[PDB]
């Protein structure tokens, strides 16, 4: 009863853990089902199915599950549960767009982890909270740098919260976690216009992501990188980096990623005059956007495209991709 | 001009162990 109730959870948490959360889902399931009397033990099924959840992309789901967590671990008077499920409700709200609630959550974590003298609590705390007030400044109007203080607000919010977490993270040796807190502080930096301290950051980033052979950090980490020295006007060395995502991007068959790659590799040049090294990388990405059926992009391409040839004097080929566009 | 998904970094979990370490 009790004990093939923990049997299955090691089983539903062996299984997400291996890549598959789908089927270990339902091996928590099967634990709630079954039951418990061991409440911190029902306590921590909840968490993990609400991160089971959360990592499927079911946030309504992952929410109830973590309140679920939350209260039980009150009852029972759990101090480093209710922290721990504070943090986890805060992050799923910040998906969810709950903003205001996801600060007090995420300062739940951080106020009991510090009570608690809870050092490894205090810096996922300090980084669960930046990322709200980084999703909240984002949130606004427009994606990229530029408008309402509260988005310059939040945003500096984040880099405190960012600069805060890095400190401790040093102090505990935590490699990782220094590396997304580089991340997120160059992108941070990077929508509040400090370019220069979002290459800083980016280049941390980097730096770690080749450390731990982290593939997907050091593509992001060009791609940032590159993103932050076309807003400085170095174009040159903004195509270098977006060329090191493209390289990435191809070894690690991602397509999105690869067509993305292309078409600001397409706009670099076309800001470096090389109308012709533009067309190129366009086409490349008007055809990746066929083959993934992405509509949205193909219509981009089509444009992009029509304004290059009439800085090199083709008018024809400009006038057939207007026509392309337009049946987009 | 359009770059795409700003390419935050992506959420992350180190907790599969909770159970097992319970």
């Amino acid at each position: 009863g009790s004990a093939s109730c923990l049997e299955l959870a090691l089983e539903g948490e062996r299984l997400c853990k291996s890549g598959d959360c789908r089927a270990g889902v339902s091996f928590f399931e099967a634990a709630v089902q079954v039951g418990t009397e061991d409440l911190k033990t029902l306590s921590a099924i909840y968490s993990q199915l609400g991160n089971a959840y959360f990592y499927l992309h079911d946030y309504a789901k992952a929410l109830e599950y973590h309140h679920h967590d939350l209260t039980l671990a009150r009852t029972i008077g759990d101090q480093l549960g209710e922290a721990k499920a504070s943090g986890n409700l805060g992050n799923t709200l910040k998906v969810l767009g709950n903003f205001d609630e996801a600060i007090v959550c995420c300062q739940r974590h951080l106020d009991i982890s510090r009570e608690l003298n809870d050092k490894v609590g205090e810096a996922r705390a300090l980084y669960n909270l930046g990322n709200v007030y980084h999703a909240k400044g984002k949130s606004f109007g427009c994606p990229g740098p530029q408008f309402p203080e509260d988005v310059r607000n939040a945003l500096q919010a984040a880099v405190d919260l960012y600069e805060e977490n890095l400190s401790l993270v040093t102090a505990l040796g935590d490699r990782a976690a220094q590396g997304r807190a580089f991340g997120n502080l160059g992108n941070t930096h990077y929508l509040l216009g400090n370019f220069r301290d979002a290459v800083i950051a980016h280049e941390q980033r980097l730096l770690i992501a080749k450390e731990f052979g982290d593939k997907a950090a050091e593509r992001r980490a060009y791609s940032n990188l590159g993103n932050a020295y076309i807003f400085l006007g170095e174009f040159e060395t903004a195509s270098e980096y977006y060329k090191k995502t493209l390289l990435l991007a191809r070894q690690l068959k991602d397509r999105a990623v690869e067509a993305q790659s292309c078409y600001s590799l397409g706009n670099t040049y076309t800001l470096l005059q090389d109308y012709e090294k533009a067309i190129d990388y366009h086409l490349k990405h008007l055809a990746i956007a066929q083959e993934l059926k992405d509509r949205i992009g193909e219509g981009r391409a089509c444009w992009s495209l029509g304004n290059a040839y009439t800085a090199l004097g083709n008018h024809d080929q400009a006038m057939h991709f207007a026509e392309k566009h337009l049946e987009i | 001009f359009y770059m795409g998904t700003c390419q935050d970094e992506p959420e992350q979990l180190d907790d599969w162990n909770r159970i097992a370490e319970l």
